[PDB]
């Protein structure tokens, strides 16, 4: 069905695809990204994603109270994933306030980004259209690192707070709060605008990347896989964990969303579309990607794994490249710029709603006594927005950089869709789970699914977590920064505040619960009505 | 319960002409969930259509089905005197299940 | 996916009470949800009952709800139904069903045992 798509098709896919795809594919060098990237897709994304539906529509509860119903033991599965969501919100807004003040500098006669002339710029700036006839640095590269971000030379140094990013950051939230309090959505015929012009601007962006001198170079890049070296713990844990992300499973909004939804209908068929498109368009732009950054390692004459940010930047610095090569660069970078903008703004309206309706559902004699429920977003959002401030400092880029590996990705999405999967079908049942789906969509999942569930998923997420513990390699931002310490053990608590809810909740409900121990553990391993 | 409704109670037919039955029911049945049974007199019935177009295994080719919301319909390319037997659409959707009222081949 | 036949059909007064057997073979009883489809001597079909696979989920028609109890055993592979209190309505001749896809339908009949009334 035509509309069934488009109503939740240009929703569903957000910045993950267009942004983080293509620097965690730059960062891992490449082709060797998309083996583990398919095979996490076909072993685990999919059969997870349709796994996290079906728990929504079959209990009706929400992302955190729907384990009641399946196994009361590991219902810290749901608080696990609403705090993965409380961090997510809080780092994701960057990107719309970079977005942000990029659009508001993309209004000049000149693109910033085109020359350095500009009173910013070190010495060492060199037109890319120069170079190659050293130390040199890229005007849009410098541009990025000391207009927008004043890179900091580290964590340790935060620098003053940017008033200009703090202001683009409270406006993003503005806007939040007034979209959520208010209930503004696209629904209206504006819809078909929201959905259509991502997918227009991405497939300009394409025609133009594969088009330029270099186009091919970055394509051979982009597809050609390492086999016989890359294969390190990081890149198996990236593309892994870069499904989960991009599929909003782990986080519970899934489970939010088919909480809504009347379990009387096809949900396998609709999954596997809506899946299967977003993990089309994170290929395809990755397409773009890599065809510009191609032809900036022909137009400067440096290898393509140097050209940019093996990090967040790498789209504020290839997507600015590209609308500068293009007719008049202030229309493209503008319209570029709000298509970022709506697409993650409509995404971050998604993941506050799930995050208000998980959280209300936990106090709802105060969180929800009418306006009580206002003043509970007003709250929510302004704690959110003075956590984001911390990353509006000249050191942010560092602290977002650990926000983005630690707090919302890497071994707590293994950690929950393992749980999940080995609740489902080792200590609830795969046969009942089965059953239950006959029940609500007329047929059983098959052996896909049913042995995805049962070995697959949990063999995947087992072995990249212990082949990152045995191989371990730091965190590092860009190619050369090293974190100290004491950021890699905060990244670590970041982790672990989501990894940690199941045994916490585990022992509380032990305690809780009256009778020996064993009785306590039948009891609330039995689901409830 | 959703009430299906069978047009053609009896059909006497010569060999090797086309025949289509109708079958129509009281409430939008899902494409996916309406099924045609066959039932030789004195037998019990055995799957015939289901998915409103989808062949069952030992079905000629001959047969076809077609139809969507409350109106459906199976249609023979060419009956025959293995074809004599009778026909009932039957709607999967929801409870309580229903079966039509049966339309049988006389010729 | 072979085989189904019926068993216990027979002659009972009305508002008796019966129990109507059915044995599988060839595929495993244990995954396929089976049901309980009624032909009267008028040659209507009406559907009674269906039991999922596992026997956790039952549905009944309007007019046997109270009176019918269809049961399962997996381990024997044997479907069962029970009559408390049969009407005179009730005589007709009883087919058990594999549907476990209600979007393909009933894959298998069996033979069918006639139950009569009087
Ligand atoms: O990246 C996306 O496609 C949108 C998103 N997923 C999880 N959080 C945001
Ligand atoms: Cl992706």
């Amino acid at each position: 069905k035509i509309d069934f798509v488009l109503s939740v098709a240009g929703g569903f896919v957000g910045l993950g695809n267009v942004w983080r795809f293509p620097y965690l594919c730059y960062k891992n060098g490449g082709g060797a990204f998309l083996i583990p990237y398919f095979i996490f897709l076909f072993g685990s994304g999919l059969p997870v994603f349709f796994l996290e539906i079906i728990i929504g529509q079959y209990t009706s509860e929400g992302g955190i109270t729907c384990w009641e119903k399946i196994c009361p033991l590991f219902s810290g599965i749901g608080y696990a994933s609403v705090v993965i969501v409380s961090l997510l919100n809080v780092y994701y807004i960057v990107i719309l306030a970079w977005a942000t003040y990029y659009l508001f500098q993309s209004f000049q006669k000149e693109l910033p980004w085109a020359h350095c002339n500009h009173s910013w710029n070190t010495p060492h700036c060199m037109e890319d259209t120069m170079r190659k006839n050293t130390n040199f640095t890229s005007p849009v590269i410098e541009f990025w690192e000391r207009n927008v971000l004043s890179l900091s030379p580290g964590i340790d140094h935060p620098g003053s707070l940017k008033w200009d990013l703090a202001l683009c950051l409270l406006l993003v939230w503005l806007v939040c709060f007034f979209c959520i309090w208010k209930g503004v959505r696209s629904t209206g015929k504006v819809v078909y605008f929201t959905a259509t012009f991502p997918f227009a601007m991405l497939l300009v962006l394409l025609v133009r990347g594969l088009t330029l001198p270099g186009a091919g170079a970055g394509i051979k890049f982009y597809l050609y896989p390492d086999i016989t070296r890359l294969e390190d713990p990081q890149v198996w844990i990236d593309a892994g964990t870069q499904i989960f992300f991009s599929y909003a499973i782990c986080l519970g909004a899934m489970t939010s969303l088919g909480s809504y939804n009347k379990y009387h209908n096809n949900v396998y068929r609709d999954c596997m579309l809506l899946g299967c498109l977003n993990s089309g368009t994170s290929f395809v732009s990755g397409f773009a990607i890599f065809s510009i950054l191609g032809f900036m390692a022909q137009e400067q004459g440096v290898d393509i794994a140097d050209v940019a940010e093996s990090g967040p930047g790498l789209a504020f610095i290839a997507y600015p490249k590209a609308v500068t090569m293009m007719p008049l660069p202030t229309f493209w970078s503008i319209l570029f710029f709000i298509m970022l903008l709506l697409l993650g703004l409509d995404s971050q309206f998604v993941e506050v709603e799930g995050q208000i309706t998980s959280l209300v559902d936990l106090y709802p004699s105060f969180l929800r006594k009418g306006y009580r429920r206002e003043i509970f977003i007003a709250f929510v959002c302004s704690i959110s927005y003075l956590l984001g401030l911390t990353m509006v400092t000249e050191g942010g880029m560092y602290v977002f950089q650990l926000f983005d590996y630690y707090a919302a990705s890497g071994v707590c999405l293994l950690w929950v869709a393992f749980f999940e999967c080995f609740v489902i079908a080792w200590i609830y049942g795969g046969n009942r789970f089965s059953e239950d789906i006959r029940d609500m969509i007329g047929f059983p999942p098959g052996p896909w699914m049913k042995y995805s569930w049962a070995v697959i998923t949990p063999v995947l997420c087992v072995g990249c977590f212990i082949f990152s513990l045995v191989k371990y390699v730091p965190l590092t931002y860009n190619k050369t920064y090293v974190y100290p310490n004491w950021a890699i053990g905060l990244g670590w608590s970041l982790a672990l505040s989501s990894m940690l809810c199941v045994p916490l909740v585990i022992v509380i409900r032990l305690c809780q619960t009256e009778g020996p121990f064993l009785v306590r553990v039948k009891y609330l391993l039995t689901p409830r009505e | 319960e959703n009430v299906l409704t069978q047009s053609p109670a009896i059909m006497s037919t010569s060999p090797g002409e086309k025949v289509t039955m109708t079958c129509r029911a009281s409430s939008s049945v899902g494409s996916s969930y309406l099924h045609w049974y066959q039932q030789k007199s004195g037998a019990s019935p055995k799957l015939w259509i289901y998915s409103t177009s989808n062949l069952a295994s030992g079905v000629p080719a001959r047969f076809s089905g077609s139809g969507s919301g409350t109106s459906y319909s199976l249609t023979i390319s060419s009956v025959e005197a293995e074809d004599a037997a009778t026909y009932y659409c039957q709607q999967f959707s929801g409870y309580p299940l229903t079966f039509g009222s049966g339309t049988k081949l006389e010729m | 996916e072979v085989q189904l036949v019926e068993s216990g059909g027979g002659l009972v007064k009305p508002g008796g009470s019966l129990k109507l057997s059915c044995a599988a073979s060839g595929f495993t009883f244990s995954s396929y949800a089976m049901s309980w489809v009624r032909q009267s001597p008028e040659k209507r079909l009406e559907w009674v009952a269906e039991i999922s696979s596992g026997g956790r989920y039952i549905y009944y028609s309007d007019t046997v709800t109270g009176r019918f109890t269809i049961s399962r055993d997996n381990a024997r592979n044997i479907l069962h139904l029970e009559m408390s209190s049969l009407r005179s309505e009730d005589t007709a001749m009883y087919y058990c069903a594999r549907g476990e896809v209600r979007q393909r339908g009933f894959d298998y009949w069996g033979q069918g045992t006639t139950l009569t009334v009087s």
